[PDB]
């Protein structure tokens, strides 16, 4: 169903810890690499918005009470 | 043996590229 | 008809643009996006037979 | 939402875009503050709900401490010799009393 | 430069003297509205000073 | 039907006149105002209905354009208005119409219908069956126009499919099949090359050895369209030319050491570019049709040297894609119907840009103003970019009408490089009209590239900013 | 943005506007059911202990 | 595989496989001119169609009694028609057409309106004026297309032969059911074969600039040229919009009832409000979640100055509070024999309860299944239907 | 109309457009005090029709009190830093004694 | 190469290109001291070795 | 360099293909 087919596309778009890091862890044409490089920055700058970090669509069993 | 970055002209040897 | 029916049109324009600015005669979109929102409703009023609507009996005489 | 319903006023940034038009500047200079402020005063995701959330948070300090997000601070330090960081100081210094 | 300082002062003058009703609202209409709204509310107000 | 010829006396009006709309709108608004003022309170009990009627007026909520109207009943503090008193008022509208002849077609479901646009919770629902694909109106029994004007309706099919959120890979792929089916006709036969349709706003799939499905149909048509994809693909195109024996000794400032003239002549890109500018109207007989056919064949037989002076003057400008802009609207908010993450490219463009939520005199006076020469006002003032840049016949296309081009022109196309001032991109204090065209040349490629609309910065003008606009002034002297 | 820019209606009258806005909420107020539940909670606590 | 052997290097150019080139474009356009009208149906004969495209086509489309009882001659000697169902039944009826035909030269199978009948109609015969009236209005109803339909169907067969595509954004293929699961093309094949039957050359009408030609067989009625132009639109939109086939089958079924009706255009005039009434006018009987915009228009309200201020989630209280729909929406289907369509729409509409892209695309795909044709009638009945009505003043103003 | 028939004075709309052609200013500036007055004060040759009525209203102050139109005011204040409102003050300061 | 695998210090050539952007200068001048120094430095990858 | 196998896309110069 389309309800799953849209959710798979949302998960394909929106994709990818608090610890100190370790050492282990001119012109240009258009490329799909550059497309993905733009899209990940866009989704990150949207995802780190503070209203987006908290708000949800459906209230839970505590909020309904 | 790559191109330039001014007028995008390709070259074959690195000497006339430089 | 367009040589003698001037001031009817010339006073229709004054009602449409100075007296009751309800006509939107590009901006139709946000009207309906406000009007379709959850707290408000909207009523779709359409006049059937607008050309056969007005005659000398009630409108044109007055 | 309830304060947005009951409140008589409303936010309108066209006041700012009207008062920035009659500014005195030259078209030779490489940076313009009156055109930097109109760029800096457009919020990400274009939501204005945080103002009414900050007004609603006055009823609750015992459980909620509304603070300003870390992403509004000028990218781990800014210079006073850079104009965008002056505007970013202005925005924060006006937003902090609420 | 010279023109940039002359533009910056004239910008900050307008930012000081912009006409906005929000400070007057927060002074004298928003406490009236909070005092009207707050008694009829599902979770009552919980305040420490 | 022959033998059927008579006259007839009515009281009705003609169908599509101009003055028959305005006074009907005035008559709509006047009777609605006297409904809400006088007939309303005098004919009802149930003071919820009375309180509802006494709170709204037609300046605050009533919009009418023709016969139809839209009335808006806002939300109160307690939520929405009780949906039964609204129906009790609807019965009074229907009763009110009977007293003087109007038969209202009132409707209350939870949606909004105005000027035949369908919304639900702010939805932008397109009517796909408002216009069909293979359907055309014919009122008379006369024959239609000759063959080379059918491509305008085929482009009409494509641009009408743009504004409705079709499956875009499927829609472009089917548009190619129509585009290649309507290309040849008996008169050697006449035939348009495939670049003549790329001039008409039709995006491509995979050319010059590039990535597949790489441009978008939000690209403009004309020379502003031809600038953008070439300036995006150019360092790959100059590699593909040398990739099969197309090398000359001198380096061009655009394409480098490759002979773009011979490569474009053999691939017939020039001939499509100039052949698409021929008039498709057989202007005022089969011999005039043969005249237009010989004029159209002459463009295909002639070999060409370069593009137009405007496009060659455009191609000296180089831009850069540094970083993507912050979003303009919520992703999970359904703005518009049909477009979703399954319909990937409009979903990215409409979020990154934002939806639109807020002539000969004007040409020729700018032609004489920008060249060295109300009429006392125009000489020193400026207008915005979309009006000042019509001097080189640049217009915001039909495709960008459902988006926010104003914020994109004003803020997110910078005429200054990120590392300061390269000393090559120095627009003089004189001839500051060039900025309004550089805005369009910047915002071309930031919309043609599929995916997120990116913040774009100026990088290079090869001949210098002073010598750039002298080419535009040569085109203005040449008209 | 909200601090720097916010305007009133051109003909605002405070008592008219507020008696328009506040009236639909205080007829059908439904705050009393929470008062009916807050007795049952305190009854259940003492019954438990 | 005939289209593959014919159009090998072009389909890979417009599916993202190979680079586009001018010579492959022109070698394809050389072949696009070189198609007989029978070649399109030969290409349609080879595609294996699945079980979910098969539905019962009624037999009563092909057998319609002729037009003698439909028209008459008014006083003042103008032609009209007598209506059987409703006073707005003034459109083109559906009857047998073949008896008013004489064949073209250079090909036997196709005929046009005979010259003797228009000669006697210009002379002033009673029946001949009625016959040429019906013939010219059937030509004008059949003419309302941009180009011959076989070219559009052939473009569909070329474009949708490349299989599924690949998305550079979602990094995956798309899942759209192919030509085997496409019911309007199955019906478009079956009707155009059953008209011809044993006779070859299998094109029910060809389209020219000034006039059409009809296939000379008793299987041919006037309802077919609007019906085929109606089916081709759904066959294209089921591909290039990603429609659900469970809605497309209803959209074809209503058109088959329209062709089986007494008149085609009149039935579509009376049934043009089934899809929005059952779906769009009945959304969200139970609402549970979803996001909605937050607009307001600025306080000088004549200016229509708007403003977008975020988006808020919906709550439970904003369900469909409007009155019901069932008593008349079911009645419309029960009058016309479409209760199996109306109840099918209502039970599927009652399953969406959140406001996201899924339930919105449901409304789009349900609205797409209405048939967009252009209603054709003579001007002599356009006037005397539209311009004979009058307003009624129940409370006039006194003397 | 009766004053217009026998009055010797006439229009000359081009005298302001002639005299504002020799105002020394720089092209680099965004504001233009020479060109703002010509947009604020455009002549249209139908301007004596609103002047001779004010000249004829001097015969009647008991029944007629000629006032300045509502739309001729700077629309909620207008800062003196703005140049257009500064011209709008000058227009009213010349027109009010009549 | 051995210091590469240990040293937490990473070079960021965008620091200089950031800090030389917002230098006030006229277009009508023909020197650009803020832009001559970027053509002097040419921030590239081989600073490390 | 002929063709990648994720999507059937044909190229040249396997410096592009990798
Ligand atoms: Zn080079
Ligand atoms: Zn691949």
């Amino acid at each position: 169903p389309m309800s799953t087919r849209i959710a798979e596309a949302t998960s394909a778009i929106v994709s990818k810890v608090g610890l100190p890091p370790t050492a282990s862890s001119g012109n240009m044409t258009l490329t799909s690499s550059e497309i993905q490089r733009h899209i990940t920055e866009f989704i990150s700058s949207w995802q780190n918005h503070p209203i987006v970090q908290v708000s949800a669509d459906v209230e839970n069993r505590k909020t309904a009470q | 043996g790559y191109q330039c970055h001014v007028c995008s002209a390709v070259l074959f040897s690195p000497l006339d590229l430089d | 008809q367009q040589q003698v029916s001037a001031p009817h049109t010339l006073t229709a324009d004054y009602i449409n643009y100075h007296m009751n600015l309800s006509t939107t005669s590009e901006k139709v979109i946000p009207l309906g996006v406000y009007a379709s929102s959850p707290p408000n409703q909207s009523i779709n009023i359409d006049i059937s037979a607008c050309d056969a609507s007005i005659t000398w009996d009630f409108f044109l005489s007055v | 939402v309830l304060l947005q319903r009951i409140s008589p006023l409303q936010i309108d940034p066209t006041i700012i875009s009207n008062t920035m038009s009659t500014v005195s500047e030259s078209t030779t200079q490489t940076l313009s503050p009156a055109s930097s402020i109109l760029g800096k005063l457009r919020p990400s995701n274009s939501d204005f709900s945080s103002f009414r959330v900050a007004l609603a948070g006055w009823l609750y300090n015992g459980v909620v401490t509304t603070v300003i997000d870390d992403s509004s601070y000028p990218k781990d330090g800014g210079s006073v010799t850079s104009l965008e960081n002056l505007w970013d100081f202005f925005i924060l210094a006006l937003a902090l009393p609420l | 430069t010279q023109s940039l300082v002359s533009s910056m002062r004239g910008t900050l003058g307008k930012l000081k003297l912009i006409k906005s009703m929000t400070p007057m609202y927060l002074q004298q209409l928003a406490p009236v509205e909070l005092a009207v709204i707050a008694p009829m509310l599902p979770f009552p107000p919980f305040q420490v000073p | 039907s022959p033998g059927n010829d008579f006259t007839h006396m009515t009281t009705t009006f003609p169908s599509g006149s101009t003055a028959t709309s305005t006074e009907h709108t005035a008559n709509n608004s006047t009777m609605m105002e006297t409904f809400l003022t006088v007939w309303g309170p005098e004919h009802t009990d149930d003071p919820d209905v009375l309180r509802l009627m006494k709170s709204l007026t037609i300046q605050r909520n009533y919009v009418c354009q023709g016969d139809d109207g839209l009335m808006i009943i806002d939300g109160n503090t307690a939520g929405k208005v009780n949906s039964e008193t609204i129906q009790k008022m609807l019965e009074l509208i229907s009763k009110y119409g009977e007293e003087f002849g109007w038969k209202y077609d009132i409707a209350y479901d939870g949606t909004a219908e105005y000027l035949k646009l369908y919304f639900i919770f702010g939805c932008r629902i397109p009517n796909l069956s408002r216009h069909p694909i293979v359907g055309k109106e014919r009122a008379n029994s006369s024959a239609e126009e000759p063959w080379p004007a059918i491509l305008d309706q085929i482009m009409g099919i494509f641009f009408n499919g743009v504004h409705d959120g079709l499956q875009w890979q499927r829609w472009i792929r089917y548009s190619w099949a129509l585009c290649c089916a309507f290309s040849r006709q008996r008169t050697g036969y006449l035939q348009y090359p495939m670049w003549s349709f790329v001039y008409w706003g039709l995006p491509l799939v995979k050319v010059f050895g590039s990535d597949p499905w790489i441009f978008s149909w939000y690209m403009p048509t004309g020379d502003l369209g031809m600038y953008s994809w070439i300036s995006l693909i150019r360092p790959l195109m100059t590699r593909w030319m040398v990739a099969n024996g197309y090398v000359t000794d001198k380096c061009s400032p655009v394409f480098g050491n490759a002979d773009y003239r011979k490569c474009f002549n053999e691939l017939k890109l020039y001939q499509g570019y100039y052949m698409a500018q021929l008039p498709r109207n057989p202007k005022k007989t089969r011999e005039e049709l043969a005249e237009m056919d010989e004029t159209l064949m002459r463009a295909r037989k002639h070999s060409y040297s370069s593009f137009s002076k405007l496009l060659e003057a455009y191609l000296l400008v180089k831009w850069r894609m540094c970083e993507a802009r912050e979003p303009s609207v919520d992703l999970r908010l359904p703005l518009c119907a049909g477009i979703d993450p399954l319909n990937s490219d409009p979903f990215l463009k409409m979020v990154s840009v934002g939806p639109m939520l807020q002539n000969a005199i004007d040409s020729a006076l700018l032609r004489l103003r920008t060249l060295g020469a109300l009429a006392g006002k125009i000489m020193l003032q400026d207008v915005n970019t979309v009006q000042l840049a019509r001097v080189v016949n640049l217009a915001v296309p039909d495709t960008w009408m459902s988006l926010d081009f104003d914020t994109m022109f004003k803020h997110h196309v910078k005429l200054l490089p990120k590392d300061g001032r390269h000393l090559n991109t120095d627009i003089p204090p004189r001839m500051g009209w060039l900025r309004a065209i550089l805005r369009f040349l910047g915002a071309g490629m930031a919309m043609t590239a599929t995916g997120v609309a990116v913040d774009i910065y100026l990088e290079d003008i090869h001949g210098g900013g002073r010598s750039l606009g002298q080419r535009f002034m040569t085109w203005m002297r040449q008209e | 943005v909200a601090l720097l820019s916010g305007k009133y209606p051109p003909d605002l009258v405070t008592n008219v506007w507020y008696a328009d806005a506040i009236y639909p909420m205080y007829a059908d107020t439904e705050v009393f059911s929470n008062l009916q539940r807050d007795v049952i909670t305190c009854e259940a606590v003492q019954t438990l202990v | 595989s005939m289209i593959l052997t014919q159009f090998g290097p072009f389909i890979e150019s417009i599916s993202g496989i190979t680079d586009q080139s001018n010579d492959v474009f022109e070698n394809a356009a050389k072949a696009f001119s070189m198609f007989t009208r029978s070649d399109v149906y030969k290409a349609l004969d080879e595609i294996p169609f699945s079980e979910d495209a098969m539905l019962p086509i009624p037999p009563t489309i092909y057998t319609k009694p002729s037009h003698d009882s439909y028209y008459y001659i008014d006083a003042l000697n103008r032609v009209r028609r007598k209506t059987y169902q409703g006073p707005d039944d003034v459109y083109v009826p559906n009857c047998s057409i073949v008896e008013l035909l004489e064949p073209h030269e250079t090909l036997t199978s196709y005929g046009r309106l005979s010259e003797a009948i228009e000669n006697r109609a210009k002379d002033g015969d009673s029946q001949a004026r009625i016959a040429t009236t019906y013939g010219r209005i059937a030509e004008s109803q059949a003419r309302q297309i941009k180009a011959p339909l076989e070219k559009f169907v052939l473009a569909l067969l070329v474009a949708e032969a490349g299989g599924s595509l690949y998305d550079p954004v979602l990094q995956k293929y798309d899942e759209i059911p192919g030509l085997s699961h496409n019911c309007p093309l199955w019906c478009f094949r079956e009707i155009c074969r059953h008209i011809s039957g044993p006779l070859p050359d299998r094109a029910p009408y060809l389209y020219l600039s000034a006039g059409v030609f009809w296939l000379m067989s008793p299987r041919m009625t006037s309802a077919i040229p609007p019906l085929l132009s109606d089916l081709v639109n759904l066959a294209i939109l089921q591909q290039t919009a990603g429609l659900d086939p469970s809605l497309v089958r209803l959209g074809v079924q209503i058109c088959l009832h329209a062709a089986a009706s007494s008149s085609y255009a009149w039935f579509i005039l009376k049934t043009k409000s089934i899809f929005p009434q059952n779906t769009l006018h009945s959304m969200y009987e139970s609402l549970e979640g979803g996001y909605c915009p937050n607009l307001e228009w600025l306080e000088p309200r004549s200016d229509y100055k708007f403003m977008y201020m975020g988006a808020m989630p919906l709550s439970t209280k904003y369900a469909r509070s409007a009155p019901s729909n069932d008593k008349k929406a079911r009645e419309l289907g029960e009058k016309y024999g479409l209760s199996s369509v109306v109840s099918e729409l209502r039970r599927r509409t009652k399953t969406y309860s959140k406001h996201d892209f899924t339930s919105v695309r449901y409304i789009r795909d349900a609205m797409a299944c209405t048939s967009g044709i252009f209603l054709v009638r003579t001007p002599t009945e356009t006037v005397l239907q539209e311009y004979t009505q009058s307003p009624e003043i129940k409370v006039p103003i006194p003397q």
